[PDB]
């Protein structure tokens, strides 16, 4: 028997009750990490470790930029929920 | 694969 | 930037 | 013993459903940007193998069928699958062009009692999206 | 900049809105693999490596006995949620 | 690098609350069983380098009180930061022996933001306690 | 078992 709930895992660009981040001209913040870390790395790192290089590029390299005060400089961290039972490789 | 500190 |  | 087993013809297949407009009923606004994600993403997850199609300004009735379907396919030969959404957002829910759904309700549709030929095998979920109003004013 | 919400890291016995399974003799499901697979692995493999082992051996392993008919064979699976930036290894 | 830097004075502080008894308004049964995880766990974290501690029976404020100090003390030489609850619990808080809190308030207290001598430093937080009460069949 |  195997949970019915097992082998799923979400990838979050933000954490429960926040904001997410999108540059119109560059696009969402996590999608930006996710594609730059995926293209780089996607065949050789472990869902983990590319999630994780994902979360501290988007918690690292971006802070809002808006006129209005209250949204300046804000940031980000995206959220992995994992309930895999194995090591993910895009690859073999 | 390979993991490593 | 904008919210989603 | 550690890894999923990879050793399949197809690395799976990909669904990545991109919002950018909505019904004006919703008050939510243009997602101007989307289009670059999508694209970029398309790109990404192609080279990796994925069988992605990509599915614009769907409807929340839109985007469970768009899930369930996927979900009544064969999977035997697929090592995974893999769902991305671009939408605004609220906890736990995800817009369509004319309203939220559950995310969970769109999940669902993957259990293992639900979806045989995905048993034991992956399955991932990337969600560009609101999931509240709190901002993070970061520190340092 | 850090975002304040940044690395946290959630080990759930469980998944949102199910219950969580313990033997009175034995201990919870979930602590008896931690402990299990930490007393093995704690000072050789990364955070998350040692997580996913803890998802599939309580996974694998474990299946609930009840003279009740309805909690009678039921299964579990932990949830893991990272908001890491980096790796984590104990040793070192 | 992509390590978390460990080269500290100490490994950490790891805290248990082990919460077996409960106020009979509460209706919650006792936690038979939970001394056996509360002593493997302390064993088990200590042999990795945490510094351990095991606090029993904490009501809600206790709970609140004791992980709003730990975050107000001097973290420098520590590489991270580990906490352990074990009680009941529903979707989103756990139990104190006199009622429930959210689990959001009691790992709020180490944000970066309130918690300056951890900032950028791994806080590990385990929890053994129910979220719901859905039982999960299996399949296979 | 029970359940916590």
């Amino acid at each position: 028997k195997i949970p019915v709930e097992a082998d799923f895992l979400f990838a979050y660009s933000t954490v429960p009750g926040y904001y997410s981040w999108r540059s119109p001209g560059r696009g969402s913040w996590f999608v930006q990490a996710l594609c730059s870390i995926l293209e780089e790395h996607g065949k050789d790192l472990e869902i983990m470790q590319i999630l994780t290089r994902v979360n501290d590029r988007v918690a690292r390299h971006f802070e809002s930029q808006s006129d209005d005060p209250h949204f300046h400089e804000k940031k980000q961290i995206p959220c992995v929920v994992s309930m895999l039972t194995k090591e993910l490789y895009f690859s073999q | 694969q390979g993991h490593g500190e | 930037d904008q919210m989603x | 013993t550690y890894q999923y087993n990879m050793n399949f013809e197809k690395l799976g297949k990909c669904i990545i459903i991109n919002n950018k407009n909505f019904d004006k009923v919703t008050g939510m606004g243009v997602r101007n940007g989307t289009d670059k994600d999508a694209e970029a993403l398309f790109k990404c997850f192609r080279s990796l193998g994925f069988d992605v199609i990509v599915y614009n300004d769907c409807s929340c009735a839109k985007m469970q069928d768009l899930l369930k379907k996927a979900s009544e396919e064969d999977h035997t030969n697929a090592a995974c699958f893999a769902c991305i959404l671009l939408s605004h957002g609220e906890e736990n829910v995800i817009y369509g062009k004319d309203g939220v759904t559950p995310i969970k309700d769109l999940t669902a549709h993957f259990r293992g009692d639900r979806c045989k030929t995905l048993l034991e095998k992956p399955k991932l979920f990337f969600i560009q999206a609101c999931r509240g109003t709190e901002l993070d004013d970061g520190i340092q």
